[PDB]
């Protein structure tokens, strides 16, 4: 693909007609001291798509897209100033105080990301005031399923409502009607244990026990809580809806009183390296996971080694200090299965606001309706993307009246042997599909319990 | 774990009063109410009543007002039941049970968890401490005994080997005679293992403070 | 007060058959759309144990084959099958009125074949002689049913006064009974009388069960 | 005009004088509150800000001759009030995004939806919030939310005296009717969290809107017999429930209030009320404010504009003063700070010192002064240190009867005062 020869060396902004703001967990805690590689990865697909679609000559021919993405450090104080920067005035770079933006030109028409419902709640409702589109890749509690709460919010990625009926459909599934329910305490494990309980409740499932894993703190006094209820409870079924922080914080705790048994994941550490990567991981039993259903990007992978290679080529001339330093050995960055299985939904963002756009601007294949005084206001944008259409790649990508897409899960357990990930059914609509024959149960006589 | 920790039985003189003990563990001991009943040799379960530990509201069945009292200790998550002007009739087994949750009112509340239960025996007889005997007496198994006489009040208890032998033991129930309680227990053995390997009958009466173990020697 | 009266007041049920013991109240125990009758097991010597709350629903940890039903006034428990550790008294409890009442109790005896007794004697032993008394032991171990007669005879004459009698519960792993009877007889009258007879009689043996002793040997 | 006043410095306040249901909007632009519905007890507290503040102005021991000055709102949408926050962090009506302005701190919001909207953009430049109304638990927690103080307790402690209410009587199934925001959202974890290890068992809850299908949930409470419902939530829900309760045939109940209705002024005098039967309730005890009729007599950019004249002096008295000495203390936190960070002495302030909020921020925290005989100070976590909480009872002349008392440092109940419909 010659297209590839062209692209530039710039990570985190790209000059262009038409800006959209990305937000990603790119430097965390352990002061952003801590590359997190996903975060990283994610961010590499929305240049990957927006280099795409400025070489596609006849997606908003003569208009270029660019943009700016900022690291979240998955934490308020840090996400606050970047999602202001998108509201400054165009052509000023300052925020003005006003009562009626309606004439108003931001720096940004569109936002992805961010990563986290954490991060969502930070900024999602003054984006909403804005009507700035947000489409978040990774944002997955059903709290900004409401359009009266948040009300330009779009994501590419099901909302986790969705992900514990799948999870609740399985467990009935396989006759289990005593199981332990574990979060992360912070908006995506809190709204998840929440959902799976009153599901769980209302599908005739006992849930033994509730419990959260501090995520400021120290979480150990909580998790050896957590894990006492679990061996009083003699539950066997466990359900961790979790961030991976955290969850691994709790699994390192496990297998030190070796405990085992089915454990359930939520989409956040279903496919984690570093839960898997624990030592003596394999001792705790049965792994069964949910994943969002997405496509490869094929290209994603070449991409990125001619990318990191125009880097390297130019390391010496910020989300990410150190990414200056890259090179074609990091490639693994990208193809760390974590990203690669998530990648679609970065690109589908992307790909959504760009055919967005191209109606918006009444575009053909030859032109659009745009020159230098075509201003563009993202409530305009808004209207467009209210319950909207697109082809992307494979997908047939539709967004209800929600936000939330047609996109369902693929389920997946992890096959200890050769550290692997084996399919073992899916959840397309409120449709579970599994096939019990296809699971390898971690036990005394490789029966189930 | 849920424990409800009665104290131990108690000999108390006509006319006078006692108070029995009930330790909680494992739960919020002002979450629930605290009940009391009364059980009688010849064994009815009769209702005392209960208290509210959160603040201290007591109910009781009408024959019980003026003779039990239930107080709390949050402090030390113990509930109290003080028995007044003792008679004979007082003499029973008493149980602390704790209601359980799902019922809609404190009323209808049925009982969970059981303390052991507490022996009250009022009598103005003294402590006397047992007199153990050892009963030997052919034949593939053989039976041994242990006598345990003239001893009061109750409990005592019997094993045999420190539990070692369990199997074809029996404890017979004390029985009161002048005041005063005995009992026996039996143990069935092969021949071959006696007399060559010992057999020890051991008695313990706590009211007396006497520990006694008896080798069941052949004659 | 609400009465609370269970039928049969006593009953015996074969391994493996069903056993129905039945509640009566003297006036309704329903409110709140509920049944508040609960019951009850009582092994020898332990708390009881609640069974079924509600008239039906089946408590934590306790085997399906115990289960409840009924309303308003009329209630049963039903056990199947019954097991060997299944010997207890049974208690209704109704919580619907203050006072709390309980009915009078129901024993479930494990049915079994009938056995004759193992039927053992002991003389005094020569450390409660040196205390000037004199017990007679006579143990009647592993029979069924529980009703027997136990007669001592000391040189041919029948003997009344200073026998005591105790029987156990019944027995976990083969329903069997035992009992224990002591003569209680001073030194000198032990030394009275040569012949010490143990005398059972059990609906096993048309004629008694007879231990002796000499006080020669 | 009311909103406004100029002053040394200025005292940002958040308030929501009218209330609208959330609906769509497809332009980027402020709600016009002044031709929403206008609630009283909402506008008494709005007029206790601005009393507190003219008492300070009119102190010579209090910032010695330095003014307050305020900038108020009436936001009626949390989504739409950035306009007027924009104004407060503004630096010359800018805002700069990456700088570590004109007001020094804030008080309000009354809600905790306000509240979790806005927050971030104080926290992250240590702006101090002082809310006089926001009870969710999670601002109890410093690494959230490091600048934010109120002057109300968390929903935990007015949960826990909500269940003292319950354990004092003899009733165990209990209805939980919760608004459907993180202020209700928040009551039922709360509350859950409590209940769960006693003999309190929750046999219904639902989120609740003015919108709710009310017959159906009534229908659901009434089948599964409970007789018991806590209703937590705000005035408009609270009287969606209740309302909805006498016109569908409820009838002995026992109902429970969180401090947000349980003073209500419209539910005792309605027709039908005594039907439902008996209304118990957690409230606030009625902290008389010296001068502040006198106040209401002479007192009777969007968001700022309240479209209430032909108003009844006797009308806004009467109405519930719920939260009145959190508003007034607020300021008086607020000012206090000023007072200590400026280093004034009895007599006078050294003057033209300039106040970055952030430096307000630590003598907040360390508040500690008298007002009315109570002693004003925060905890650790920025929650408030003064106030407690009547247990009242709706009697047959339409008062909230207090009947018993709770104290946050360790609940009695005078059970034969409450009278049973
Ligand atoms: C908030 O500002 C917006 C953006 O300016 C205002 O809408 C603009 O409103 C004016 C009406 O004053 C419209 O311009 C006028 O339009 C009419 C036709 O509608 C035309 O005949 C006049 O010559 C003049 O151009 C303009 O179209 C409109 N823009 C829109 C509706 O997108 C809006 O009214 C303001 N809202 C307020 C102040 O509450
Ligand atoms: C780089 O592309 C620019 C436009 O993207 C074009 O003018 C040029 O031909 C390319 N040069 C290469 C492939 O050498
Ligand atoms: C920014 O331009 C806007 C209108 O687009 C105007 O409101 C404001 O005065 C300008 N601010 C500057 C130049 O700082
Ligand atoms: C890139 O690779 C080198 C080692 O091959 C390493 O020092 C650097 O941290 C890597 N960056 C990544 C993996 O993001
Ligand atoms: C996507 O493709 C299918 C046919 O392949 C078509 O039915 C649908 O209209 C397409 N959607 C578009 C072009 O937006
Ligand atoms: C389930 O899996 C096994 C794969 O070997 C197969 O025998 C069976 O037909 C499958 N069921 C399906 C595909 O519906
Ligand atoms: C005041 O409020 C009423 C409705 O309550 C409205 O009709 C009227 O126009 C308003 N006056 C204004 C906004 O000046
Ligand atoms: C403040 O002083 C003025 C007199 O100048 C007085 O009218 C007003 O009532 C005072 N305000 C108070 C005490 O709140
Ligand atoms: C009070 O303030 C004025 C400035 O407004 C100042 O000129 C005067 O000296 C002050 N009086 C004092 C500090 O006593
Ligand atoms: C509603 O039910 C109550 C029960 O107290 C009854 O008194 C009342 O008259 C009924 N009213 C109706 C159906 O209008
Ligand atoms: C400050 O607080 C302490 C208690 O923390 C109290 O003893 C003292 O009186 C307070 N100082 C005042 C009110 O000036
Ligand atoms: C209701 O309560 C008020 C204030 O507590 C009291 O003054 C009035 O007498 C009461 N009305 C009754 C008891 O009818
Ligand atoms: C409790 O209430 C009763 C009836 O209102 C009253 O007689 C008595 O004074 C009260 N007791 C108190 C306030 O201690
Ligand atoms: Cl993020
Ligand atoms: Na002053
Ligand atoms: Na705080």
């Amino acid at each position: 693909p010659n297209w590839f020869n062209n692209i530039s060396t710039d990570l985190f902004s790209m000059p262009g007609d038409i800006k959209l703001g990305g937000l990603f967990p790119i430097k965390e805690q352990s002061s952003c001291d801590s590359l997190n590689k996903d975060g990283l990865g994610r961010a590499l697909v929305m240049k990957y798509a927006v280099e795409e679609i400025n070489a596609n000559s006849q997606l908003l021919p003569g208009v270029k897209l660019g943009y700016k993405i900022y690291n979240t450090c998955r934490h308020s104080a840090v996400i606050v100033r970047p999602a202001l920067s998108f509201l400054t005035e165009k052509s000023n770079g300052t925020l003005s105080v006003e009562c009626n933006y309606t004439d108003y030109e931001t720096d940004m028409v569109a936002v992805i990301g961010p990563q986290s419902s954490e991060m969502v709640t930070v900024i999602g409702k003054l984006l909403g005031f804005f009507l700035m589109p947000q489409i978040s890749f990774g944002a997955t509690s059903d709290k900004f399923s409401d359009s009266l709460v948040y009300p330009s919010f779009f994501r590419t990625v099901p909302s986790d409502i969705r992900q514990v009926d799948a999870m609740v459909q399985l467990i009935k599934k396989f006759n289990w009607n005593w199981v332990a329910v574990v979060g992360s305490e912070e908006e995506y494990g809190q709204q998840g244990v929440q959902q799976f309980s009153k599901k769980a409740e209302d599908m005739g499932v006992c849930v033994a026990y509730q419990g959260l894993i501090p995520i400021y703190d120290d979480p150990k006094p909580a998790i050896q809580t957590i894990i006492n209820n679990i061996q009083t409870t003699e539950v066997k079924v466990v359900v961790v809806f979790s961030l991976v922080s955290p969850a691994v914080s709790f699994f390192e705790e496990v297998i030190k009183k070796n405990l085992t048994g089915v454990w359930i994941a939520s989409s956040s550490w279903a496919i984690s390296d570093k839960v898997y990567s624990l030592p003596n991981i394999d001792s705790i039993g049965t792994v069964i996971g949910f994943i969002d259903e997405t496509e490869t990007l094929e290209l994603l992978s070449p991409f990125t080694e001619v990318l990191f290679k125009k880097i390297h080529e130019a390391s010496p001339t910020n989300p990410c200090p150190e990414c200056w330093s890259l090179s074609p050995a990091n490639v693994s960055l990208v193809k760390e299965e974590s990203v690669q299985r998530t990648a679609f939904s970065v690109y589908a963002a992307v790909y959504t606001v760009a055919h967005a756009l191209h109606k918006l601007l009444e575009c053909n294949s030859a032109a659009c309706k745009w020159s230098s005084s075509t201003r563009l206001y993202p409530w305009k944008l808004l209207e467009v993307l209210k319950e909207f259409s697109v082809n992307i790649s494979n997908t047939s990508l539709k967004f209800d009246q929600n936000g939330n897409p047609n996109i369902g899960y693929s389920v997946i357990q992890r096959i200890w042997e050769n550290q692997s990930l084996s399919s073992v059914g899916s959840y397309r609509s409120a449709n579970l599909s599994i096939n019990e024959t296809l699971f390898k149960w971690y036990t005394n006589n490789s029966e189930k319990p | 774990e849920v424990q409800l920790q009665q104290s131990g039985p108690e000999l108390v003189k006509p006319g006078a009063s006692m108070k029995i003990s009930c330790k909680a563990s494992g739960y919020s001991f002002t979450g629930y109410s605290m009940n009391w009943v009364k059980q009688s040799h010849g064994k009815n379960l009769e209702w005392i009543g209960l208290i509210n530990p959160y603040n201290g509201d007591t109910t009781y069945k009408q024959k019980f007002k003026g003779k039990a009292t239930l107080t709390v200790d949050r402090s030390s998550s113990t509930a109290y039941m003080e028995l007044l002007r003792l008679t004979s009739e007082d003499s029973a087994v008493y149980y602390c049970a704790r209601s359980g949750r799902g019922a809609p009112t404190t009323t209808t509340a049925w009982f969970t968890y059981w303390g052991q239960g507490t022996l009250v025996t009022v009598s103005a007889a003294k402590t006397t401490p047992p007199s153990v005997y050892p009963l030997a007496p052919t034949n593939s198994m053989v039976t041994l005994g242990c006598l345990v006489k003239g001893y009061f009040p109750e409990p005592v208890t019997v094993t045999w080997n420190s539990g070692s032998l369990s199997s074809g033991v029996h404890t017979f129930p004390a029985v009161l005679q002048s005041d005063l309680y005995t009992l026996s227990s039996s143990v069935t053995v092969p021949s071959s293992t006696w007399p060559s390997e010992t057999v020890t009958c051991n008695v313990a009466h706590p009211a007396s403070s006497t520990k006694v173990d008896k080798k069941i020697v052949p004659r | 007060d609400i009465v609370l009266t269970q039928s049969p007041a006593s009953l015996a049920v074969s391994l493996g058959q069903r056993a129905t013991i039945s509640c009566r109240a003297s006036e309704s125990v329903d409110s709140y759309g509920n049944s508040f009758m609960h019951w009850y097991q009582q092994k020898p010597g332990q708390p009881p144990i609640l069974l079924i709350s509600r008239a039906s629903n089946l408590e934590s940890g306790i085997p399906a084959r115990f289960s409840g039903s009924g309303s308003r006034t009329d209630f049963t428990l039903t056990i199947n099958p019954v097991e060997a550790d299944d010997f207890a008294t049974y208690y209704c409890q109704q919580t619907n009125e203050d006072p709390r009442t309980f009915g009078g109790g129901t024993k479930l005896e494990i049915k079994r074949a009938d056995a004759a007794p193992t039927v053992s004697i002991f003389p005094p032993s020569s450390e409660q002689l040196t205390s000037g008394g004199a017990s007679v032991v006579c143990f009647l171990n592993n029979f069924y049913p529980k009703d027997i007669n136990v007669k001592w005879k000391i040189d041919g004459s029948e003997r009344q006064n200073g026998v005591l009698n105790s029987w156990t519960d019944q027995d976990s792993k083969d329903s069997t009974y035992s009992m224990s009877s002591t003569l209680t007889l001073t030194k000198d009258e032990y030394e009275r009388h040569n012949s010490y007879t143990c005398e059972a009689t059990h609906k096993t043996s048309t004629s008694p069960i007879v231990k002796s002793f000499n006080r020669n040997e | 005009s009311e909103f406004h006043l100029r002053g040394d410095y200025l005292i940002g306040g958040l308030f929501n004088i009218h209330y609208v249901a959330a609906a769509n909007f497809q332009r980027p632009q402020a709600i016009d509150c002044s031709s929403k519905l206008f609630i009283l007890p909402n506008y008494r507290r709005f007029q206790m800000m601005r009393f507190s503040v003219e008492e300070i102005n009119n102190s010579s021991s209090l910032l010695p001759n330095v003014s307050l000055g305020y900038q108020m709102f009436d936001h009626c949408s949390d989504i739409h009030s950035f306009p007027g926050i924009f104004k407060l962090l503004s630096v010359n009506d800018l805002i700069r995004p990456w700088e570590d302005p004109n007001a020094i701190g804030v008080v309000g919001p009354f809600t905790s939806t306000h509240a979790l909207s806005i927050a971030p953009i104080f926290m992250t430049n240590l702006f101090p919030m002082v809310s006089y109304g926001c009870s969710g638990s999670v601002f109890s927690k410093e690494n959230l939310y490091p600048s934010f103080l109120r002057t109300v307790h968390s929903n935990k402690d007015v949960i826990n005296a909500i269940v003292g209410i319950i354990l004092n009587f003899n009733w165990r199934w209990v209805a939980f009717l919760y608004s459907d925001d993180d202020f209700g959202k928040d009551g039922l974890e709360q509350f859950k969290n409590k209940i769960e290890d006693s003999e309190i068992c929750l046999a219904f809850y639902k989120a609740i809107n003015v919108n709710t299908d009310y017959l159906q949930v009534f229908k659901q409470i009434e089948e599964q017999n409970i007789k018991v419902i806590v209703v937590f939530a705000p005035k408009v829900y609270a009287e969606a429930v209740v309302e909805s309760a006498v016109q569908l045939n409820v009838t002995n109940k026992v109902w429970i209030a969180d401090d947000g209705w349980s003073l209500n002024k419209k539910l005792p005098s309605m027709n039908g009320i005594q039907n439902i039967g008996t209304v118990l309730g957690v409230a606030q005890p009625v902290v008389t404010i010296p001068g502040f009729t006198d106040f209401i007599y002479s007192a009777i950019f969007c968001n700022q504009k309240c479209n209430c004249s032909n108003l009844s002096v006797k009308s806004l008295l009467n109405a519930d003063p719920s939260f009145s000495f959190p508003v007034y203390a607020a300021v008086y936190a607020i000012a206090h700070a000023l007072h200590n960070t400026l280093r004034c002495g009895s007599d006078r302030c050294p003057k033209n010192i300039t106040v970055h909020p952030h430096m307000i921020l630590e003598e907040l925290k360390k508040s500690n002064f008298t007002l009315l005989n109570q002693t004003v100070q925060f905890d650790e976590n920025g929650d408030p240190k003064f106030g407690s909480l009547s247990v009242v009872f709706w009697n047959s002349s339409g008062n909230a009867e207090e009947v018993g008392s709770y104290h946050f440092q360790s609940l009695s109940i005078n059970k034969t005062k409450i009278k049973w419909f």
